[PDB]
């Protein structure tokens, strides 16, 4: 914010920040974009959940249940979790039954309120 | 018998010159209007383009503040599209109302002409497709360009014209 | 010393051709081109509203494909419209050269019969919301008709 | 005032759908939506005979 700031006036500072955060503080997508390198670095709604969503389609929900088991506390640390316990409360309700369904659309709710899929949870 | 006479409205609007310059205005303010539109276009451009490159740095409030902020640009641009050029926008309700006063003025010359020479109807050849064939001999269409042009170019008489004019006049009493 | 006399268009239209099959079978493409464009515009609606179904499971990125997807489409069928049911093109285009070359004929022996016989004025009554009454005694169609059957 | 009634019954039809359209396979789902299809061409073959060029107006 301090690099915007001092882009819009006195550019010095916003260069010598710029540069700061380039070489100093190499951050996970504030420094490739300062420079804008590329989208080389991984996403989390790229990354296992645009191919998971393809699995989701594909009617597929052995490996994905395991897979679902394991990444939703391996990508703790975002809002992605909130659509991975999305889909893996649809997988269970597509394979078990509808209390399945309620089980995580309930338990999605109760995690989290303040989100697009709270509010999708509370709906549904 | 009866007496048809006719005119044709869109060939009068032809042969009037402040009419077609007074077109040529209202199409140079459509073209600015456009202008304008196309600098809308622009800075709505602008932004999505610099939402879309630092998306991933935002925070949700702060892409949602950004998307309403667009939003309300590109519907603000809509409404001046459709204030300015829509089916009752300002440039067709401007385009309509430059040759009000000009049929205001044929209408008073063809009532005028009708009770000088002895029409009984007169009729608007360009209204519609009814008259197939219509004898040039009665088309007063000229007549009426004449007296357009007649009180366009009106003149003010000088004091020995205008005496001459209240001698001339005052012969009958 | 006014001299006036009236054509009835369709009815000489009618006479000199096949207009009215020809016209019919304009009219049933035309109709089966609005209902193309009726089910287009309902696979635009139901895909829509599919997209609003499923909005949380989506990233944003394949949002904005299928929101881009649905504008093609919302193009495609605006286009194919205009196309189909423009002022110039495919409907008008279909009817023009249905009806053009007859009407110039008509429009030629009308001004032939005009010159030769002296007429003022020539009506066309075809419209039969102007005209409502006419004397039928001053019409001239059977002649247009006998001198465009007259040509090949 | 007919035409809205079957507006109302294809809406019905709609949510219907919607409400287990994350619980039950593909082949129901299309079936369902092939039966929404099939109403909504009823509705309009109504509309084209009622208020269409040729016909009852």
């Amino acid at each position: 914010n301090l690099y915007k700031i001092y882009q819009i006036t006195d550019p010095a500072k916003a260069e010598k920040i710029k540069s700061d955060i380039t070489n100093n503080y190499p951050g996970s997508r504030y420094a490739q974009i300062l420079n804008n390198t590329n989208t080389d670095d991984i996403p989390s709604p790229e990354k296992e959940y645009q191919k998971w969503y393809k699995l989701f389609q594909e009617e597929k929900f052995d490996v994905v249940l395991d897979n679902i088991d394991n990444l939703i506390n391996q990508y703790s640390g975002d809002e992605i979790v909130s659509k991975f316990e999305l889909l893996k409360a649809n997988t269970l309700g597509k394979v078990n039954g509808l209390e399945a369904y309620k089980k995580g659309l309930e338990n999605v709710a109760d995690n989290y309120p303040n989100s697009d899929e709270g509010k999708n949870a509370r709906e549904i | 018998t009866t007496r048809i006479g006719y005119i044709d409205m869109e060939y009068i609007l032809e042969n009037v010159s402040d009419y077609k310059e007074a077109k040529s205005q209202l199409e140079l303010k459509a073209q600015k209007w456009k202008q304008e539109i196309e600098a809308k276009k622009l800075n709505i451009n602008s932004l999505k383009e610099g939402l879309k490159t630092e998306k991933a740095l935002l925070t949700k409030e702060l892409i949602e503040e950004r998307e309403t902020e667009i939003k309300f640009q590109e519907n603000e641009m809509l409404d001046y599209q459709q204030k300015q050029f829509g089916a009752d926008g300002n440039l067709m309700r401007q385009k309509a109302a430059l040759a009000k006063p000009i049929q205001d003025q044929v209408f008073t010359a063809v009532q005028d002409i009708a009770e000088a020479k002895n029409y009984d109807f007169i009729f608007d050849k360009s209204s519609d497709l009814t008259m197939l064939f219509s004898n040039k001999r009665f088309d007063i269409s000229d007549q009426v360009i004449r007296i357009l042009n007649r009180t366009d170019k009106r003149e003010q008489l000088n004091k020995k014209q205008l005496k001459e004019q209240e001698a001339k006049e005052n012969r009958e009493n």
